[PDB]
């Protein structure tokens, strides 16, 4: 049975002892006046929070050297977008527009047409690196692997327009980089 | 008939929860205020309404228990609402709602009907 | 909690005539503050063009007819009222506000494009 | 307009929903709760909604002298105007909107197929005729 | 239970040598680590259909109004059976005796509101067992009981 | 001191309302100002606003639907003017 | 009136005064030159004394301060040093969220949850997992929901870490905001080895997580438990128990109990002021019924309390972290439909079923069943909850966020009236505000 | 209906005169859209071919349930409109 006769609950039920005791008075300090005073005059928290700041001045930094080392990075680092291409030479791309449908910011455009050899290829393929937030469903939607996010974040460019990448830079990305991705893909398999 | 009774103390002995402080007789103020609800309610609210019943179906049975237990942990644990101190504010705060809610008059039929399109969501009836 | 300068209490007043007074105690309050909108903002039109903006706002809306829509139009003024006096605007706000602005026949806009 | 109330007590929620139209005013509830003096400014600035009885309501979210009320549903999701600097006028000043890339559409190729059915019901049958 | 821990037992940079006796003298407290992890153990070794659907059968929507709402007081309950019809005339007129047991609860008690979790039940704590502040700070530890 | 004395407010009054659309150019305390002027709602405040800023004495809601003539305001004045208070350098040294 | 404003002893009837040449009247035209001759004493309160309206000093908290944690336009009207009036202005950055979800599929939804708060994201992103889950009426399984129980628990010592320290680096305390950041830095590895973004996780999706955890993490997560053991330590030895960080917080910015609820006030700023009130075990979630953890109930709600309740987060915090390595089960990840999940990339190209549901999740998304929900977590500045109502389509219709530093700034006025101007950067601080949460 | 409600709705003059909008059905339900701009609907941006706009509500649909309740919209908002009706 519950406590519904009163409109109460167990759940209103305060633990045993939650009430507050009697506030102390200063005949009830355990701490005599003139063991009070020297820590309060002599500063033994002060001094003693200095101490343990002088601790840290004989340990090891942890500050590391860039640009001549270079932080940890993971096999699953959403990075610079590059597309990748077959060790035969071919795209890997077959334009899905997969690519522009998933992209949050819209940062993917693709217009394709059939190629000369017939083959299902694309002939614009830009990414506005400005409006992309590195979200990784480049790397997640292709069925051929095709785009993929390299470990690269040192690109910084002095003019907006170097940032919109056409296909001939994800193209030159995607040849520069693909040793690189090899480590990253090789070393992510298993979970995907 | 010019009455005061303390709802919650300025001054004291803390009670857990900041800002309220232990009342000083709290066992025959709580009493008192509660007997004052049931007054209120045979002036107001009429017969039929389930809130009137709803009031004295704890009212009284609190009220009852309050007068039976004398010491003040007793009086929380077998009513299950929290503290003392919190038991007055819920005596309280109710106490004024059945001068406002016979005020609306809240037994009545329903004053305003809803249209027809209004409690249908994305075409299919709820 | 304590409201800030120049608050009213969002009413929806059920009277025709007493929106009437309210509307013209409204307009003198933006008149009696027509040095200060100069002075605050650092405005280039002096104080005599400001009313006389004012009054070419004022002028503009004031054959509305419906009071539904009567306290919407004064309740959102009056947030205009507050948000200027309050000096909340930034300067370039109120400086576009007052730069803001005859047609073209048709042969004028098929050459160009027209819309 | 949707009341969503905490009971720290009974450790329970419940959901107060009231409808309100463009003009139809609401009455405020800061008589009762102090905490949606900022609830319901951010109702009236993203929706125009006119609440009856608020000490101080006014724009809490968008842009001084900004016109319209954003979370509509015939208010365009670019917005009606941008801002840009004109080096003449040696100021911040807003413009009309213009878009390099317009926002995309892909919703035409939507369901056009039923995907979810009446279901298995639950309801106890003590609330049932 | 978290009490003191010694330095070896912490995946951490060390002391070699007569270097860790002399910081067991001057630090405060010996068995607090520098913090630099343990080159040689951490991060050494580098990263390199019915039967089963729930989404169709979710639980439908039903609102109840006043209309619905009468039946149960007077038709009864689909298990313990017994237009714009209004309730507050049913309200107006109806057997107190209905009201006692399908309107409230154990004999015209309100219904307490239904706790999201009900068994969130509190216990208070003490100093030796949470190995926190000692009881002159201005908080309280709270258990699950 | 207040130093505005009746014929001085109403000296100086005419030369305001001499500086908008007024019906006829002779205005004395019996001149009215929505019949004599032909004043509206939006004309007769500019010239109520304008009388502020000279007189610099300030009406209040309850007079704003009750003005009906000139004279009213002219007397108005000298029983609401008062000097600014100066400061500390300005009044004694 | 707006520009400008205007008894005891006994009105005294005083009339024929007199001089011994003459009368009052007599001389009346000459006595204004004789400042001995005035009849209107300076002292007495009808004297007319007409004052403009000068408006008090009031500075403003921009920008551009250090204090801010975004662009916040705090209007304070201040006379002396006291705090009179404070109007916060929000809005500084309003991106729009709530209006852009509304264009974007469940799927495409889930990062901007990681942009609202910038420290604290896989509990943000969890409130519209949950949101999702519960509408879609699929529930995570196991081992998914020890992933979620675990990462929200480094998430909230990731929070805490930047609303303390920032808290403590505000008063003035510089060194234990460097301490502690060095932590995030080796907290934040743990975020880029699951998901590959060091801040902006898009990992918990709604359906389980995004990607298995890789071999050997648990291994690093329960190295850095050990060491971080210490790390309160210091911590609360340059705080806790110091004279300086006392008196900049004890009794400054006082919430009662009783006041607290009817700001709506949660999470620190409920349990400062003596609230035992906790969402993780009101509404039990992603296996924290399973874990066991003490929270914590100040007894003064004033800055102090509510930062011994911020360091006991950190212990209790790291004592569920302690429990899910242990805990952790064998199993799957996310919920293995199809139509809610990708499929693996071993099977998408090796069965018909598999690549058809690749494509259609990517291209349309799945449909969420009609409804509505209100789903509120114990985020680590406080509830954080979506209201979401479900149109049948594969985008949400209303998306509206529950800011825990929404409802805090809002009690700003209730909170600092009454105390001095160093005291409003303690009460900033304590509310722990990410103005990317407050203007959603 | 009667109401003039675009003094509140904080729209631009031009939505109520220089633009049409469509009430179609696509199979269950009515949706509203503007028709598209005379000229600056679509120019080929010259740096990368990026299909620019001037038009404001090109990407705003409006998704309804009946019939009337859509013609009720469009006449309180003082949308100049046409409805289009489905072919049996
Ligand atoms: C640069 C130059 C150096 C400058 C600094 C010099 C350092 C030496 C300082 C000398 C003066 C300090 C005097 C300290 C001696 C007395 C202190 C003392 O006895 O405490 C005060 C005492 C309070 O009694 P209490 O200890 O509180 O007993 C109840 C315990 N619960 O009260 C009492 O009842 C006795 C008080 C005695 C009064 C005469 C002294
Ligand atoms: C005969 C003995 C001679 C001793 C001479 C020295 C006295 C010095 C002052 C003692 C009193 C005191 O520091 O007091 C603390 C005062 C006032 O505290 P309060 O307002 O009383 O609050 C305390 C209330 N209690 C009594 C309930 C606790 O504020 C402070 O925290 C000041 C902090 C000063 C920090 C300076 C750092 C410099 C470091 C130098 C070396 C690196
Ligand atoms: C520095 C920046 C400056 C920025 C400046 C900013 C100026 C803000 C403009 C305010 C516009 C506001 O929305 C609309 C309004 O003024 S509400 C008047 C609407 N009116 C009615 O709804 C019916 C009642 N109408 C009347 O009472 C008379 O028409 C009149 C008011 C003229 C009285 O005059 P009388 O009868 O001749
Ligand atoms: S990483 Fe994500 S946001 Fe960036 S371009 Fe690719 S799909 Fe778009
Ligand atoms: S998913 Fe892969 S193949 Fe398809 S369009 Fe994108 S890059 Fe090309």
């Amino acid at each position: 049975p519950t406590l519904a006769l009163t409109s109460g609950s167990i759940q209103g039920t305060h633990p045993e002892g939650f009430r507050l005791p009697r506030p102390k008075t200063w005949e009830e300090s355990s701490e005599s006046a003139l063991s009070k005073a020297t820590k309060w005059y002599l500063l033994s928290e002060i001094f003693r929070g200095l101490y343990i700041t002088l601790e840290m001045y004989f340990r090891a930094p942890y500050t590391i050297y860039y640009p001549f080392e270079k932080g940890p990075v993971s096999p699953r680092f959403r990075g610079e977008h590059a597309l990748r291409r077959y060790p035969s030479g071919e795209e890997r791309c077959i334009a899905c527009k997969l690519c522009e449908a998933v992209c949050p910011a819209q940062a993917i455009t693709i217009e394709a047409e059939e190629r000369i050899d017939g083959s299902r290829r694309t002939y614009k393929y830009d990414i506005d690196m400005t409006k992309c937030i590195y979200c990784g469903y480049c790397q997640e939607s292709c069925p051929v692997d095709a785009i993929v996010e390299t470990p690269n974040v040192e690109y910084a460019t002095e003019t907006r327009e170097e940032l919109l990448y056409n296909k001939e830079k994800l193209l030159a990305n995607g040849d520069k980089w693909e040793q690189e991705i090899q480590y990253a893909l090789d070393a992510d398999a298993p979970y995907r | 008939q010019a009455q005061e009774i303390l709802i919650k103390a300025n001054k004291g002995n803390p009670t857990g929860l900041t800002g309220l402080f232990q009342h000083p007789s709290p066992r025959p103020t709580l009493i008192t205020l509660y007997k004052a609800t049931l007054k209120n309610l045979e002036e107001k609210i009429p017969k039929e309404s389930v809130y009137r019943t709803a009031v004295e179906a704890f009212t009284k049975e609190r009220l009852s228990i309050v007068e039976n237990n004398e010491i003040i942990e007793d009086i929380e644990k077998k009513i299950g609402s929290g503290l003392v101190e919190e038991l007055i504010v819920q005596a309280n705060e109710e106490y004024d709602l059945i001068d406002k809610m016979a005020e609306w008059k809240a037994w009545e039929e329903l004053e305003e009907k809803p249209l027809d399109d209004q409690w249908t969501y994305f075409g299919k009836k709820l | 909690t304590n409201p800030t300068a120049f608050a009213q209490t969002t009413r929806y007043v059920k009277d025709s005539t007493e929106m009437r007074t309210l509307v013209l105690n409204l307009y003198r309050r933006y008149l009696r503050h027509s040095r200060g909108f100069v002075n605050n903002y650092n405005l280039d039109i002096p104080a005599s063009q400001v009313r006389t903006k004012i009054r070419q706002e004022f002028e503009r809306q004031r054959f509305v007819k419906d009071l539904p829509l009567k306290n919407v139009l004064y309740m959102k003024a009056q947030m205009e009222f507050q948000e200027l006096v309050n000096f909340w605007k930034q300067q370039c706000h109120v400086m576009q506000y007052f730069e803001s602005i005859k047609g073209d026949s048709f042969v004028q806009k098929f050459l160009k494009g027209a819309q | 307009v949707v009341y969503n109330l905490l009971s720290v007590r009974h450790n329970s929620r419940i959901r107060i929903k009231t409808y309100a139209s463009e003009v139809s005013p609401v009455p405020s509830v800061v008589p009762l709760f102090q905490g949606a003096n900022w609830f319901e400014r951010e109702t009236y600035d993203l929706f125009g909604i006119f609440f009856e009885g608020h000490p101080d309501l006014r724009r809490i979210m968008t842009d001084y002298g900004f016109q319209g009320h954003p979370l509509r549903k015939d208010f365009p999701t670019t917005g009606y105007t941008e801002v840009r600097y004109d080096a003449e006028k040696r100021r911040v000043v807003y413009e009309p909107l213009e878009l390099t890339q317009a926002w995309r559409n892909f919703t035409v190729g939507s369901s056009v197929w039923e995907q979810v059915g009446d279901g298995k019901d639950f309801t106890p049958e003590s609330f049932k005729l | 239970s978290g009490g003191p821990v010694p330095v070896f037992k912490k995946y951490t940079t060390g002391s070699k040598g007569i270097w860790e006796k002399i910081r067991q003298l001057l630090t405060l407290v010996p068995n607090r680590s520098t913090g630099n992890p343990l080159v040689k153990n951490y991060r050494v070794p580098p990263p390199g259909y019915y039967d089963r659907d729930h989404r169709r059968n979710y639980p439908r929507l039903v609102a109840f109004d006043q209309t619905k709402v009468s039946g149960l007081l007077t038709l009864g309950s689909a298990q313990n059976p017994r237009q714009s019809v209004s309730l507050s005339s049913t309200l107006a007129t109806i057997d107190p005796k209905v009201v006692k047991s399908e309107l409230l609860a154990e004999g015209g008690s309100p219904v307490v509101a239904p706790s999201l979790n009900k068994k969130m039940k509190f216990r208070l704590t003490e100093e030796s067992e949470h190995g926190m502040y000692p009881e002159d700070y201005p908080i309280r530890i709270f258990a699950q009981n | 001191a207040s130093t505005l004395t009746k014929e001085d407010v109403l000296t100086r009054s005419v030369s305001v309302l001499r500086g908008f659309e007024v019906k006829t150019k002779d205005i004395d305390l019996q001149t009215t100002f929505v019949q004599d002027l032909g004043m509206d709602s939006l004309d007769l405040n500019d010239a109520l606003v304008a009388l502020e800023e000279e007189f610099d004495v300030v009406f209040d809601d309850k007079t704003a639907n009750e003005i009906k003539t000139v004279g009213e305001v002219v007397d108005f004045v000298l029983a609401n003017y008062l000097p600014t208070e100066q400061s500390i350098n300005h009044t004694i040294r | 009136n707006d520009f400008y404003d205007v008894n005891d002893f006994f009105p005294v009837q005083v009339d024929g005064i007199e001089s011994s040449l003459g009368k009052y009247e007599e001389f009346a035209k000459d006595a204004h030159e004789w400042e001995s001759w005035n009849l209107q004493n300076e002292d007495h309160p009808e004297y007319p004394v007409k004052r403009t309206k000068i408006r008090h000093f009031t500075l403003n908290f921009g920008p551009q301060h250090p204090a801010a944690h975004g662009v916040l336009r705090l209007i304070l009207e201040l006379h002396g040093e006291e705090i009179l009036r404070s109007d916060p202005h929000v809005g500084l950055l309003h991106r729009g969220t709530e209006k852009l979800i509304e264009s974007k599929t469940y799927m495409q939804a889930l990062p901007y949850f990681d942009r609202l708060d910038y420290v604290s994201m896989m509990t943000n992103e969890q409130v519209f997992s949950l949101a999702v889950e519960k509408l879609l009426n699929l529930e995570v399984p196991e081992r998914g929901q020890y992933i979620r129980t675990l990462f929200g628990e480094i998430t909230r010592v990731l929070n805490h870490l930047m609303s303390v320290l920032s808290h403590a680096m505000d008063v003035g305390a510089l060194t234990p905001f460097l301490w502690g950041f060095e932590e995030r830095e080796k907290l934040m590895e743990f975020y880029e080895r699951v998901s590959g973004a060091r801040l902006h996780s898009a990992y918990v999706r709604p359906g389980g997580v995004s990607q298995d955890l890789p071999a050997g993490l648990l291994d690093d997560i329960y190295m850095w438990a050990t060491q971080f053991g210490d790390r309160l330590d210091e911590t609360e030895e340059l705080l806790t128990d110091s004279r300086i960080w006392k008196q900049r917080t004890i009794g400054i910015g006082e919430v009662t109990a009783e006041d607290a609820l009817n700001y709506g006030l949660s999470g620190v700023m409920l349990r400062g002021s003596g609230v035992p009130f906790d969402i993780r075990k009101s509404q039990p979630y992603d296996a924290y019924d399973k874990v066991d953890f003490d929270i914590a109930v100040g007894t003064k709600g004033d800055c102090y309390d509510r930062y011994l309740i911020r360091m006991t987060e950190f212990r209790q915090s790291l004592r569920i972290i302690e429990q899910c390595c242990n805990q952790m089960p064998p199993g799957p990840v996310k919920v293995e439909d199809f139509k809610v999940a990708p499929p693996p990339r071993a099977l998408m190209k090796e069965d018909m079923e598999a690549l058809i549901h690749h494509f259609l999740l990517y291209t349309k998304g799945y449909a969420v069943p009609a409804g509505e929900t209100y789903t509120a977590i114990e985020a680590p500045k406080g509830e954080m909850a979506v209201y979401v109502v479900s149109d049948g389509s594969e985008r949400p219709y209303r998306c509206k966020i529950r800011a825990p530093g929404f409802a805090h700034l809002g009690a700003f006025d209730h909170i600092a009236r009454g105390h001095f101007l160093p005291d409003a950067v303690a009460i900033i601080g304590t509310m722990d505000l990410v103005f990317g949460e407050v203007d959603r | 209906t009667d109401l003039a409600k675009e003094l509140v709705s904080g729209a631009p003059k031009e939505l109520i005169t220089e633009r049409v909008a469509r009430i179609y059905q696509e199979t269950e339900t009515w949706k509203i859209d503007w028709d598209i701009l005379n000229k600056g609907n679509r120019w080929e941006n010259d740096l990368m071919g990026y299909q620019s706009s001037s038009d404001y509500m090109q990407g705003t649909i409006l998704k309804f349930d009946t019939r009337e309740g859509a013609i009720r919209f469009a006449k309180g908002q003082g949308w100049d409109y046409y409805i289009q009706e489905p072919k049996v």
